[PDB]
């Protein structure tokens, strides 16, 4: 017989969980860069 | 800018579906349930076919039970995309509206391949399904479902952590647990308010008892909990689809009682009894025994139940369609008390309100 | 019997019959019949005069807790003198149960509104009026909700025809849409499909 | 007392929304339908039926269907007993006529009479 | 898939996820549009012996509803069902 | 045919400039395809 | 082959021709009356008669499941050829 | 444990549920005292509320009481006790242990017709 | 079996508070949204060039109705009136009479395409595969009466599309 | 024969409610005419109101006329607010309708309808 069937080893794993990358520079470092740009422009 | 009374007027799409069922047979009334909720097209037939099979005292074959759950769960991906993205379209973020529509176009091809129609399949029938899956269909489902987990994370990135989306959502549309039960609410309404109630876990149907998944419930009962419950239900639908693709059992697609399900075309042209039963089923229809039942399933909007009354002939005496969105719109006056006039485009958004099944 | 027949449940039948006996013995003033169907569904046929207390009992008893209202259905049976059958469907979340309460009511006699029990019915029975003409006394806001504003009669009554009595078409002389008597391009072909043979021997009525 | 003794006639003709043309120029017929003579079944002859007289149906000038103007042509009602159907006919103000239930008479059948010694009821062939 | 390597690098940097490994555009990994002809199996009642319809008459096994009480001792108070069990937390992802 | 492109764009057609006497230099139609090519265009089968 | 009624309007395979005094022909002027040029009775009139040697023949229209249901034809009467009720083919016994 | 949220919106955490439940059960008993004893509602409701009073009196802990009362959170038990007290007041006012007010017609619950 | 969405208690330390302040002032999640939009700008769009390209469809596709013929020239329909009895929209009107040779054939087979819902009950109820929901879908008309098909239009559609309807039913009939 | 009343215990209360409904309709008719920029006069609309009120005047059951009072009050309330369009108000005036034959001779000429 012949019908639509999954393969004899089954299908592969399928991801379903939430996965967000999460990326950042620190707030103290960003404020330091802003202070440096401010002083360079003022000079 | 603020609201004390909001009285919606419905009936702009009143077709009178539940009266036209009385003048047609049981098989002829099957395409009517496709057009009630046209974003949950394949889930409504599962509620109607469960009502007829309960009266007929028959059960579908094991292969047919897994197909209805698999294509029922793919319709949850159909409906919840319409839920969140049009809610984002009403608020104003039009960007992910077109992103998920290519995905929704991809699962429209799955509806067209197994039954022949993109929207109104008329696939789920009392006693099983009309046709089997084509060869190599489930291979195409797996390759699509592998890449669909990125799109939910794609959609979540621009809405969950957005401060503009949050400020329109976190404090508009708050219910309590007691008044949600008294208002006839179901689905995400009870789950969003923290009440643990899901029909697939408490009163299961065809093969939903065997599968394993989680029921996300809210914490504050606001619109933001109801948005996150809809996104998390996309993740649980992928979990069920992965389980169903690896556990599809062999067998027939229809119940072998040929007096209810029609016989095959190869056997109707060779056997006398198969030609007689094909003649009466497609002209007169099978005789449903008298008896009134109320079978309710877990539609993506909420509880979808059909109250079917049989008079003993091959036509239903009375077929009430219960809409999950009918009771949800009934609380709209209490929903928008004390809110701003621009919040009703989001309070309508957080309830999956489709004006087909509301007006019947 | 095994492969192609739906399996029967007996413990649910026993529990529903026990609860039906408990309900029928706890409110003898208004209950008339209690039945348990073959597919394990409990139906309580009660008097209309107890539309408010009995359901309120099912809303507030410790052993019932039927908090959710699922349906409010009207069934029109013209062969009875009380041609309307008002049916409430209740769902209990604590005990995970479903129950059905049936009452009878004709055209003219009213029934007290169940808004104070379940507020969802505040819309539902409204639609019942718009479909049946069954008046619900002490309703907060009872008017038509589904049909047209100038609609005369109630459509879901069994003597009402399938097509209505009026049709809408646009006329340029009055620059307006207007109603005209119904004239179909093709008559709705009535199909005589009832079998002349008996189907179910266990459902046979006794002879007159 | 909350009960009022009303002996007035039970008439709801003004509540059904029917136009007057279809409550005074129509003839309601209460009858038990005749058994289809090509079949021996009698399950359709157990309930009384209410029907209306057929009005004019003409041919469509475009394509040739059966175009009608009578809204009650496809309205057939089913009643268990005769008196309930009579009450429903009087309730809606329809002038009605009733045909009695034609029960078949109890026949006398005998297999031996086909082979009688002298009677005329012998079978010429079998 | 036909995108250039610098466009792929900019795309992967801007998204933050690898997009080429999970492409949303379908390619030659899909099933073909033509298939070998199938041979469907038969039902459980495709038999030539002991296949009488009275042994599997699903429709005729229905009964009228049992009249529990009709209007023509110290037993315990009975609920319609045992009370529902408390749901357990999901061990896969409790989100706490 | 161009199988390297993604699904949907891999098969295409350039219409004629004259079909049944109609000057169709700019006016192309979706029903301008014979059935034997209507099979291959809409992906009924893999065989032209 | 179709015929031509003398109003200029073609004849359908059923036999439906509008009369000379029928006004409905005004729906055809400026347009065309779409008829079928392949008459079914004329198309089957040129089919040969299959000569078999069996008293009872079986016809299914060819192709098995793609034809009409299988029907048995008796060829006892030598006066008239046994014609299948579905496909219209006719069989003749050699004897 | 001093649970931060009960998990349901609009349901505040009851800091002292034991005395609240005891006083609610005793109030239910005093309201049910006026019902005549031949009513089955009095016997059944008195039995279940006396069992609930015994189980709420025999245990000091709150988590075990929640897990073995089978009523969900203890606030849900308080809410259903209040609703049962309201029911007892309504049945005092209504008196439903009387015989049937009106017999139905013979052809009222006959299906199929 | 239940998970608490939106029940994550935020950290109260200086690091998370300062990072949330930097997110609020520097629009960091908004920058993430901008990056996602930039990444989704450069992808190849899925726009197929209609009418020079066509969408993927199945051999089971339900479209324009057509009446088929036997491979001998005779019409397949035998006027058995199953399709007009099974039609949920009553779009099919059949009037029949015994024709000249005695064959049971139709005289009027009307399908109201404005009434039909394209459900495919007629193509499965037909015992001789006469009526088929064919593959055509580009048959939009400028006038209402052009969508009211008689027998001749359906037979012309069958003669026009038989060369592909036969192949489709040959590829599909083993599933039925 | 004993029944449960709806709002009116006897015929007099139903007559009083009929009077009140007619008074409210007569108050509303000029405002309804002005609001929808109607083509009719005030007296034509009041004549139509009277014609409906006297057409529905041959029933003496208190419950029937009570239900008709309730339905007329719903009609009045729907005309209080802007819920109907011009079409729903103008539907009562059968203007585009061709006048049907009434005498026997014209009814015999036009067809078989009695
Ligand atoms: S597809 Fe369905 S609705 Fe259309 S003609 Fe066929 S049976 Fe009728
Ligand atoms: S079902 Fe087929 S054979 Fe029967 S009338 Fe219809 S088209 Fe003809
Ligand atoms: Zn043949």
């Amino acid at each position: 017989v012949k019908q639509d069937m999954p393969p004899v080893g089954g299908y592969g794993p399928i991801d379903y969980k939430r996965n967000l990358p999460r990326r950042g520079l620190s707030g103290y470092s960003m404020f330091a860069v802003g202070i440096g740009a401010l002083l360079f422009g003022y000079w | 800018e603020m609201v004390r009374k909001c009285d919606p007027h419905i009936g702009l799409l009143h077709r009178g579906t539940e009266k036209l069922i009385e003048y047609k047979t049981y098989l002829q009334a099957l395409p009517y349930f496709d057009r009630l909720d046209y974003v949950s097209m394949m889930c409504n037939e599962q509620a109607y076919s469960l009502a007829v099979e309960k009266l007929l005292n028959i059960q579908p074959p094991p292969r047919a039970q897994w197909i209805r759950v698999l294509f029922g769960e793919i319709t949850r991906l159909l409906n919840h995309i319409m839920a969140v993205t049009t809610h984002a379209l009403d608020i104003g973020a039009m960007t992910p509206f077109f992103w998920m529509f290519e995905e929704r176009e991809k699962m429209f091809e799955f509806y067209e391949r197994v039954s022949g129609a993109r929207m109104h399949a008329a696939y789920v029938r009392p006693g099983g399904v009309h046709q089997d899956l084509p060869l190599g269909l489930m291979d195409d489902i797996y390759e699509f479902s592998k890449n669909f987990s990125l799109r939910i994370d794609e959609l979540e990135e621009m809405l969950t952590n957005n401060r503009i989306w949050r400020n329109r959502t976190v404090d508009i549309g708050v219910v309590t647990a007691e008044d949600a039960l008294n208002y006839g609410f179901s689905g995400v309404m009870l789950r969003g308010s923290g009440i643990q109630w899901d029909l697939r876990k408490t009163q299961p149907y065809d093969v939903y008892d065997q599968v394993e998944f989680d029921v996300p419930i809210g914490s504050r009962g606001d619109c933001y909990d109801r948005y996150l419950c809809r996104v998390e239900e996309m993740r649980q639908s992928i979990r069920i689809i992965s389980q169903c693709l690896n556990k599809m059992p062999p067998g027939e697609i229809k119940v072998d009682d040929a007096k209810v399900s029609p016989p095959k075309r190869a056997e109707m042209k060779t056997s006398m009894e198969s030609l007689i039963h094909h003649f009466k089923l497609y002209t007169e229809g099978y005789q449903v025994p008298p008896g009134a039942t109320y079978t309710a399933i877990e539609a993506p909007k909420g509880e979808f139940g059909v109250y079917l009354v049989s008079d003993g002939s091959s036509r239903p005496y009375r077929c009430k369609i219960k809409a999950p969105g009918f009771a949800h719109l009934a609380g709209l006056d209490k929903m928008s008390k004390g809110h701003m006039l621009a919040d009703v485009v989001a309070i309508i958004g957080t309830q999956d309100i489709v004006f087909g099944e509301v007006d019947r | 019997t095994r492969p192609t027949v739906r399996p029967r449940n007996d413990v649910a039948h026993k529990q529903l019959s026990a609860f039906g006996e408990y309900v029928a013995e706890i409110l003898p003033k208004y209950v008339q019949q209690v039945q348990v169907s073959c597919f394990s569904e409990l139906e309580i046929c009660i008097h209309p005069d107890g539309v408010i207390p009995v359901l309120t009992f099912l809303r507030d008893h410790s052993n019932a807790q039927f908090k959710s209202l699922a349906d409010l259905t009207a069934v029109d049976i013209p062969t009875r003198q009380n041609r309307f059958e008002i049916v409430y469907n209740l769902l209990s979340l604590r005990f995970n149960s479903r129950i059905r309460v049936k009452t009878y009511t004709d055209e003219l006699t009213p029934v007290e509104s169940s808004v104070s029990v379940y507020k969802a019915a505040n819309w539902y029975e409204r639609e019942i009026w718009d479909m049946f003409g069954v008046f619900f006394a002490n309703h907060p806001d009872l008017r038509r909700i589904l049909t047209d504003y100038g609609f005369e009669g109630h459509p879901f009554r069994k003597d009402f025809p399938l097509s209505g009595y009026v049709e809408l078409r646009y006329d340029d002389e009055v620059k307006r849409v207007v109603a005209e008597p119904v004239e179909l391009a093709q008559e709705f072909r009535k199909f005589d499909l009832n079998s002349p043979w008996e189907a179910f021997p266990a459902y046979r009525q006794p002879p007159e | 007392t909350q009960l009022i003794t009303v002996d007035e006639k039970l008439d709801i003709t003004t509540l059904t929304g029917v136009p007057e043309e279809h409550i005074k120029t129509r003839k309601a017929r209460i009858f038990v339908p005749a058994r289809n003579n090509m079949q021996s079944g009698v399950n359709n002859t157990k309930k009384w039926k209410m029907e209306f007289d057929t009005r004019e149906r003409w041919e469509n000038p475009l394509m040739g269907w059966a175009s009608t103007a009578d809204p009650l042509s496809n309205l057939v009602l089913t009643f268990s007993t005769k008196e309930d159907a009579i009450a429903f006919a009087e309730k809606n103000g329809w002038s009605y006529d009733v045909e009695e239930r034609k029960v078949p008479k109890p026949k006398s059948k005998s297999y031996g009479a086909n082979f009688s010694w002298n009677k005329r009821t012998r079978v010429s062939t079998k | 898939a036909s995108a250039t390597r610098l466009i792929q690098g900019l795309r992967n940097w801007a998204s933050g996820r690898d997009l080429q490994a999970k492409l949303q555009l379908r390619y030659q990994e899909i099933s073909k549009r033509t298939q070998p002809p199938p041979k469907l199996p038969v039902g459980p009642s495709h038999r030539l012996s002991n296949n009488y319809y009275c042994a599997r008459d699903g429709r005729r096994e229905a009964m009228p509803p049992s009249i529990v009480m009709s209007s023509q001792s110290e037993k315990k108070a009975v609920s319609p069902a045992p009370p529902i069990k408390r749901w357990e937390l999901s061990q896969d992802e409790p989100y706490l | 045919e161009d199988n390297k492109q993604f699904f949907g764009r891999h098969r295409w057609v350039i219409y004629t400039t004259e079909m049944n006497g109609k000057n169709t230099f700019w006016d192309v139609d979706g029903s301008m395809v014979p059935p034997e090519w209507h099979r291959w265009l809409h992906c009924m089968t893999d065989d032209p | 082959g179709v015929r031509t009624s003398p109003t200029g309007e073609k004849v359908t395979h059923t036999g439906q021709v509008y009369d000379d005094e029928d006004y409905r022909r005004v729906r055809f002027v400026g347009r065309q009356k779409e008829v079928n040029e392949n008459f079914a009775i004329d198309l089957i009139a040129e089919q040969p008669v299959s000569q078999v040697g069996s008293r009872v023949i079986s016809c299914d229209g060819g192709g098995g499941a793609l034809g009409h249901p299988r029907v048995y034809i008796n060829l006892d009467k030598e006066t008239k050829t046994g014609t299948c009720g579905y496909c219209g083919l006719q069989f003749r016994q050699q004897h | 444990l001093l649970k931060k949220t009960t998990g349901l919106v609009g349901l505040a955490v009851c800091e002292t549920p034991h005395e609240r439940l005891k006083i609610l059960y005793t109030k239910i008993l005093d309201v049910l005292g006026h019902i005549p004893k031949n009513a089955a509602y009095r016997k059944y409701t008195e039995q279940i509320t006396n069992e609930k009073l015994s189980i709420v009196k025999a245990e000091p802990d709150v988590k075990k009481l929640e897990e073995q009362l089978q009523g969900g959170q203890i606030e849900e038990v308080i809410l259903q006790a209040e609703n049962e007290l309201s029911l007892a007041r309504k049945m005092i006012q209504w008196k439903p242990w009387e015989p049937l007010v009106e017999e139905p017609p013979a052809s009222q619950w006959k299906w199929p017709i | 079996t239940y998970k608490y969405v939106n029940l994550r208690e935020p950290s109260m330390d200086m690091k998370s508070v300062t990072d949330r302040a930097a997110q609020t002032l520097l629009w960091t999640e908004l920058i993430r949204g901008l990056g996602m939009t930039l990444s989704y700008l450069f992808r190849e769009p899925a726009t197929i060039n209609y009418p020079f390209e066509k969408g993927p469809l199945s051999p089971r596709f339900r479209g324009e109705h057509a009446l088929r013929r036997y491979p001998s020239g005779e019409e397949r329909c035998i006027a058995c009136k199953l399709c007009e009895a099974v039609c949920p929209a009553q779009a099919i009107t059949i009037e029949a009479e015994p024709r000249a040779d005695g064959s049971r054939r139709t005289t009027r087979y009307d399908i109201d395409m404005t009434k039909c819902i394209y459900c495919g009950f007629c193509q499965e109820a037909c015992p001789v595969d006469a009526i088929v929901e064919g593959p055509n879908f580009e048959f939009s008309t400028e006038t209402h009466e052009e969508l009211l098909y008689n027998k001749e239009k359906l037979l012309n559609n069958g003669d026009k599309w038989e060369a592909e309807i036969a192949a489709n039913i040959q590829a599909d009939y083993l599933y039925r | 024969t004993s029944v449960k009343p709806i709002f009116s215990r006897d015929m007099n209360e139903a007559k009083r409610r009929v009077r009140e409904l007619y008074r409210a309709w007569y108050r509303e008719v000029p405002n309804t005419v002005h609001l929808f920029q109607l083509d009719i006069s005030v007296k034509q609309g009041r004549d139509k109101v009277r014609e409906m009120f006297k057409k529905n005047a041959h029933v003496t059951d208190p419950r029937v006329v009570d239900l008709l009072v309730i339905k007329g009050k719903m009609e009045l309330e729907e005309t209080i607010n802007v819920w109907k369009q011009r079409t729903h108000v103008m539907r009562f005036f059968h203007e585009t309708e061709a006048p049907r034959p009434k005498d026997f001779l014209s009814k015999f000429y036009v067809g078989h309808d009695p």
